[PDB]
């Protein structure tokens, strides 16, 4: 199925993903078409934010599901 | 004029983030009636809207339950924030900062098919700042304009192109903008955003057919520093007096862990600000 991703200009993307993928597998694949890596991105789904280890089924993420991504500014 | 709190180990992200909190009178009352983590968040953003007080027990049961930190490192107050709103949660009721977006997607490459219709539910707006007068009017404007998007195409069995529009569906009392300043450079390695971005002490959400809400600036949490090392201060409103005590208070504060001091609205103004915290009047 298609996921979008707001990315952090804006730009939505949009991924092609299975229920059973994994939040590590999908910032996997921003990372391909983003370039940042996974340990860098924040995912947030109806503000929630996505945790490694789990699937997008656990967070009821559907067809067309929209997440958001920003990274960490630490301080 | 409000407490302090101390910074054990890296815990200005958390300091500034519930002195801004605190100056949210209706999410404190949000609190309350919910109440009637929630319990220790309550307590210190009572205290610090009328010393030092020490907010680690939070940090402790977030540790224990919601969110796997050491006790000692830095981190983002967003991410803090999004703890906190997720963690009430386990939607309007749940939400005090909720704004729901109604979406509709159009496709350019097929007059015949029907649109779709979606929603977005956010707790805070996370948007971006361009390439360098910066505003946050425009910002938000950005964030809310028309889009681009590819997608199948049920009519065209291909990936095609669609517009994507918004309008905004739920209005929450408390609202948390969030401006993006890290952005990804173009050699590939993260950027920090210093510009200034204008903002008033005055926010308008759009509705439709030219309805809209206001909202007024309660607080900022400012960003120093870079992404290797920071440091976080708010600027925040003082506590109403007692004889006008659902009033806002015109008095500023710029507060740094455990140091207070009075800030000018133009000392607040023309901060870096990295989330803005408003109600709705």
């Amino acid at each position: 199925m298609q996921i979008f991703v707001k990315t952090l200009t804006g730009k939505t993307i949009t991924l092609e993903v299975e229920p059973s993928d994994t939040i590590e597998n999908v910032k996997a694949k921003i990372q391909d078409k983003e370039g940042i890596p996974p340990d860098q991105q924040r995912l947030i789904f109806a503000g929630k934010q996505l945790e490694d280890g789990r699937t997008l089924s656990d967070y009821n993420i559907q067809k067309e599901s929209t997440l958001h991504l920003v990274l960490r500014l630490r301080g | 004029l409000v407490p302090g709190l101390v910074n054990l180990g890296n815990t200005c992200f958390m300091n500034s983030l519930l002195q801004g909190l605190s100056a949210c009178p209706a999410f404190i009352r949000w609190l309350e009636e919910f109440t009637s983590l929630s319990l220790t968040l309550l307590h210190l953003l009572k205290a610090l809207s009328c010393e030092v007080l020490d907010a680690s027990c939070l940090l402790d049961v977030l540790r224990m339950y919601r969110w796997q930190i050491s006790s000692f490192e830095e981190q983002d107050a967003h991410e803090l924030f999004h703890v906190i709103t997720s963690s009430l949660e386990d939607w309007k009721s749940q939400h005090p900062f909720g704004v729901e977006f109604e979406t509709t997607m159009k496709c350019t490459e097929s007059e015949e098919e029907e649109v779709t219709k979606g929603k977005e539910n956010q707790d805070s707006l996370s948007l971006s700042i361009p390439a360098a007068p910066l505003t946050l009017d425009h910002c938000l404007h950005h964030f809310i304009s028309q889009e681009e998007i590819t997608k199948q195409s049920p009519t065209l069995q291909r990936n095609a192109l669609y517009i994507k529009s918004s309008k905004i569906s739920r209005l929450p009392q408390c609202l948390c903008i969030h401006l993006q300043r890290l952005s990804w450079s173009s050699h590939g390695t993260p950027l920090k955003r210093h510009e200034h971005v204008q903002f008033n002490e005055d926010l308008r959400l759009p509705l439709a057919g030219g309805r809209g809400q206001a909202y007024r600036l309660m607080a900022v949490v400012v960003h120093h520093g870079d992404m290797h090392s920071g440091h976080f201060v708010t600027y925040r409103r003082s506590p109403p007096s007692a004889r006008n005590p659902l009033s806002t208070s015109n008095q500023w504060l710029w507060v740094s862990d455990d140091t207070v001091r009075k800030a000018s609205l133009q000392e607040v103004l023309s901060s870096s600000a990295y989330l803005l915290f408003y109600e709705r009047v």
